[PDB]
RNA sequence: AUCCUUAUGCACGGGAAAUACGCAUAUCAGUGAGGAUUCGUCCGAGAUUGUGUUUUUGCUGGUUUAAUUAUAA
């Protein structure tokens, strides 16, 4: 009915010799090579281009993907661990970022520096399990490290340091809004620190 | 541009753009009535239907009586011009004719009306007779088939002439009394200057100003034209006082012209032609259901008949009856009375269908018949060559122009439709008297549509073609004896229309001088040099380069008298010989340059073949050559 | 934050077939369509029925010359 532009032959190298489109098949050999070659790269571009269009627009849909609030889960999965020494910083930083990208309610405590202690993570079951794989499996807690101290770095011996699962299960209502690692020097202010969230019993002496 | 195209339709065969009708005029003025005239002038409009003048006329009229000055009207030519010219005529008559004493003063004033075509001259003359009958005026034709003699010019008062014959009458030295007596010089269709006859008008104009200085009283000059750009430059060509200039756009037209194109996307001629026929058919089908009487222009006369045949079998395949569903008994009658009686180019069948055609090559009687039948309306569709727009006033509601490329023997190549022809084809349109608006349509190739939009806006100046006709005009003028030198020649060339146009745009018309010579003294003199070299070679005029003296020869005088072109002249010069015989005489006659535009035709060819066998005067050339056709026609 | 995987969608490049593919309010069909064998078993999703096209679908490709008119009478 005429509304749209009538199509036109796509023309490739292989096809170029054949096309009886009126246009300088021989007479301009190279100027005709031109329109063809730039024709192809026109399309090929438009491909890459379009991909980038949907890609970006969907990233804007990623901002909107953040804009919704949490729909807090009615029932909370949980996992609890016990560990001698958190003293390796890159561990802690791993346990900072990874916990942070994964939106994990919970905490981490321990006794000062040397003190063993507890790990708590709560949330959807999908994330919690990954976090576990992170903690138990990949990260080696008998593996010694060299720590930055006041003047410099020294040998810190982790082969004694040991991590193990306590358990994992369900919880009526999470008292953790966000995840914070911290210290309470004794066991008491430590246990009490749990007890502000009513969490004392999670630790096993 | 954006206001011009309102709405565009896309169709499989073609992309059609539909331009809306032009705007209606803003009224800052009073419509001038007839009772405001003096006593004698109230019969200027004997049938006064409105009792008020058209949007264009009133202001120009009262300005025309108020000033006696050179005037210019660029107008739709919607029948408005005829009355204006009439009224100025009556004024001159009153100036030489007393209000109290009702005796008309016959010998004082003389009037000239320059109408390009014989037919239009005829029509005009009947109009002038009708309107001027009460004063007791003789309005008669001076031109061509008119065949007026030495006496009747003296007897007559109002003259209606074609440009060529008026040029030749005023060129002749003995009549100069009559030329002086003419007070009123009316030039109709001054836009003709674009075309190659226009050279004659500018030469006439130059002769009016420059040639009569011994009596030296300059007549009133009134230009009348289709609306055109560079109106100001036109006035500087003539005299025109700034107030006499009246520029009126197509918004002042009686029937607004709805402009329409179909671009054709096809290339090869076999499918392209078919697509054009399909588009034409579609337009006709849209039109006739509304009760629309339609004209389809084409390039060539042979195209007409085959086009009409195509419409008959195709159109009839669609529906036969609807073209004549009304008064089929009287349509059968009138149709058989007209077609069956006088027509013999196998055109009767087309007439009988009720799609007719008109072209040069249709008998004079048959020709008049087709005009009349299409006026009555038994002819719904009229296929035509370019004769009608140029010649005849009869408008028709729908006008289709089929095709772009016309063949011009000027080049010997297929050119585009020239704007000045396109415009006059668009002029004939929905009827100013009856219908509300016209439908214009142009069937065309899409690539040239961009060009036709602009040239159709009428933004194009009247092109000065004086370069070809310069030489002959100069020769005639030397024969008059008005130019004895190069300086005289260039002074005459200052009143020439190319002069103005050069001043406006030197590089467009190939002035090398440009910054040098604001008055183009050396450019004028260089053209004179160029002319007088070739003239001297043709022994038309005497000339010397350094001393610069001019005089006219006998051959030049002959060329002036019988208005032979310079090319024809030198052709005669060499081809005529002491020993040349009866056979060679016809050949030379055929060689005359005025037949350059003549060519043999395939429908002509059988009768040619029958002739050249029994022809008494033998032909050295052969049937394919146009010269042989010309001199066998001469023998016939 | 990166990658792989999977499926699906939009694509781009390239090949292959056009005795292939459809379509169907059909009829049934994991609540077994259908098949196999070494006879112990094994295999496990379409078949029927009617119907339409199928040297094809759309498009595009090359050979059997306008009008007008000028003399001194």
């Amino acid at each position: 009915l005429g509304l749209l532009p009538k199509p036109e032959p796509k023309v490739k190298l292989s096809n170029m010799m054949s096309v009886f489109e009126n246009d300088q098949n021989i007479t301009d050999p190279t100027a005709w090579e031109k329109v063809v070659k730039d024709q192809v790269d026109l399309r090929k571009r438009k491909h890459l281009e379009e991909n980038e269009r949907r890609h970006e627009d969907a990233i804007k849909r990623r901002k909107e993907a953040v804009n919704m609030n949490v729909e807090k889960p009615t029932v909370y999965h949980c996992k609890v661990f016990q560990f001698k020494n958190l003293q390796n910083p890159k561990i802690r930083f791993k346990l900072k970022m990874n916990s942070k990208e994964l939106s994990l309610k919970g905490l981490c405590l321990r006794i000062r520096d040397d003190g063993p202690g507890i790990i708590i993570v709560v949330g959807n079951e999908k994330s919690c399990k990954f976090y576990e794989n992170l903690v138990m499996k990949r990260i080696k807690w008998n593996e010694d490290f060299e720590l930055h101290t006041n003047t410099g770095d020294i040998k810190m011996d982790m082969h004694n340091n040991s991590i193990s699962k306590t358990w994992e299960g369900y919880l009526q209502d999470c008292k953790f809004k966000g995840w914070f690692m911290k210290v309470c020097n004794d066991q008491d202010s430590l246990l009490r620190t749990l007890g502000q969230f009513d969490s004392e019993h999670f630790y096993s002496p | 541009s954006l206001p011009e195209g309102s709405f565009k339709r896309v169709k499989p065969q073609y992309d059609e753009i539909h331009i809306p009708a032009p705007s209606k005029p803003v009224i800052d003025y009073e419509l001038k009535e007839i009772t405001s005239l003096p006593d004698w002038c109230q019969e200027a409009f004997p049938s006064s239907e409105t009792t008020s003048l058209n949007p264009i006329q009133s202001k120009v009229f009262h300005a025309a009586f108020e000033g006696d000055s050179n005037m210019l009207i660029c107008a739709p030519t919607g029948s408005g011009k005829t009355n204006i010219a009439l009224l100025t005529v009556l004024k001159a008559l009153s100036h030489h004719y007393n209000p109290k004493t009702k005796k008309l003063n016959l010998s004082a004033f003389k009037i000239v009306y320059i109408a390009p075509l014989k037919a239009l001259v005829q029509e005009q003359v009947r109009e002038f007779q009708r309107r001027l009958a009460f004063l007791g005026i003789k309005v008669a034709e001076l031109t061509g088939d008119s065949r007026l003699s030495r006496k009747q010019i003296d007897e007559t008062q109002v003259l209606v002439s074609t440009p060529e014959k008026w040029d030749i009458t005023t060129r002749n030295s003995n009549n100069l009394a009559i030329v002086e007596l003419v007070r009123l010089l009316i030039i109709d269709e001054i836009h003709l200057l674009h075309d190659d006859r226009g050279p004659v008008l500018e030469s006439i104009v130059a002769r009016t100003f420059w040639a009569s200085k011994y009596g030296q009283e300059y007549p009133r000059i009134i230009g009348l034209s289709a609306t055109l750009p560079n109106y100001e430059d036109v006035g500087r060509f003539l005299r025109v006082p700034k107030e006499g200039l009246f520029y009126f756009d197509s918004s002042f037209r009686p029937c607004p012209l709805s402009q329409q194109f179909c671009g054709i996307k096809e290339r090869n001629s076999l499918k392209k032609l078919k697509a054009m026929n399909d588009a034409c058919y579609e337009k006709v089908l849209e039109s006739i259901n509304e009760g629309n009487q339609i004209i389809v222009f084409v390039h060539s006369r042979k195209e007409t008949s085959r086009t009409a045949t195509w419409l008959k079998n195709k159109f009839a395949e669609e529906n036969i009856t609807h073209k004549l569903t009304k008064n089929d008994a009287g349509s059968k009658q009138i149709l058989k009375t007209e077609a069956a009686n006088v027509l013999d180019p196998s055109l009767r069948k087309l007439i009988e269908s009720g799609i007719g055609t008109h072209h040069a090559g249709l008998t004079r009687s048959d020709r008049s018949l087709s005009e009349d039948l299409f006026a009555d309306g038994l002819l719904q569709v009229l296929v035509c060559t370019a004769t009608l727009a140029w010649g005849v006033n009869l408008p028709a509601h729908t006008v289709i122009i089929k095709g772009t490329d016309v063949y011009s023997p000027e080049k010997g190549s297929w050119e585009q439709l020239s704007p000045q022809d396109v415009l006059q084809m668009l002029g004939r349109a929905g009827r100013p008297r009856y219908d509300t608006f016209g439908e214009g349509i142009i069937i065309t190739d899409q690539s040239n549509v961009q060009y036709y939009l602009s040239v159709l806006n009428q933004q194009l100046p009247i092109e000065s073609q004086f370069v070809s006709k310069l030489v002959d005009n100069l020769n005639a003028e030397v024969v008059a004896g008005n130019i004895k030198c190069r300086n005289d020649a260039v002074n005459w060339l200052a009143y020439t229309y190319l002069y103005v146009r050069m001043l406006a745009s030197p590089m467009l018309y190939k002035v090398p001088d440009i910054s040098s010579d604001g008055q183009l003294k050396k450019f004028r003199e260089s053209l004179v040099h160029s002319a007088l070299c070739i003239l001297k070679e043709q022994e038309l005029v005497l000339y010397d380069a350094e001393n610069d003296v001019i005089e006219a020869t006998d051959l030049g005088n002959i060329a002036s008298s019988f208005y032979i072109n310079h090319a024809s002249m030198d052709v005669y010069n060499r081809e005529l010989d002491e020993h040349t015989t009866q056979i060679d005489l016809f050949r030379i006659f055929s060689m005359s340059e005025e037949f350059k535009y003549v060519s043999v035709r395939y429908e002509e060819k059988r009768e040619l073949k029958q002739l050249l066998e029994k022809a008494p005067i033998p032909i050295r050339e052969d049937i394919d050559d146009p010269l042989a056709k010309v001199n066998v026609l001469l023998q016939s």
